[PDB]
């Protein structure tokens, strides 16, 4: 999802489906890699719980 | 046929699958198929809800 080589152009947005996993994302919000991470209805620290 | 070995060659259960939500595969084994005869050897129960 982060880190694939090429994304896709806005006109022609991709739309992966995601299942049977567990959503860990300590090395995700923890890491400064992003210039904008907003949630608009959790708080991004709930996320794990 | 031939190569005495009951091979499997035909599957003939959809045409198309479109729209996938769940996908499991077991890990890789070699069952027979091999042509047992006399009676029933094995009893398998299954119980679906
Ligand atoms: C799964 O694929 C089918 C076929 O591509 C989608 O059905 C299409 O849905 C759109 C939007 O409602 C319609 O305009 C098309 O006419 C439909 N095509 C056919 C052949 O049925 C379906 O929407 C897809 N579902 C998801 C969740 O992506
Ligand atoms: C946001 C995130 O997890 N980024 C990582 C990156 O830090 C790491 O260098 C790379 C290695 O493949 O994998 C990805
Ligand atoms: C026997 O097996 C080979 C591959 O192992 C296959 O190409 C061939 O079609 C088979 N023959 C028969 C008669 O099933």
């Amino acid at each position: 999802v982060f880190n694939a080589t090429r994304f896709a152009s806005v006109y022609a947005w991709n739309r992966k489906r995601i299942s049977n996993c567990v959503a860990d994302y300590s090395v995700l919000y923890n890491s400064a890699s992003f210039s904008t991470f907003k949630c608009y209805g959790v708080s991004p620290t709930k996320l794990n719980d | 046929k031939n190569n005495k070995s009951w091979m499997e060659s035909e599957f003939r259960v959809y045409s198309s699958a479109n729209n996938c939500t769940f996908e499991y595969v077991s890990q890789p084994f070699l069952m027979d198929l091999e042509g047992k005869q006399g009676n029933f050897k094995n009893l398998r129960e299954f119980v679906f809800k």
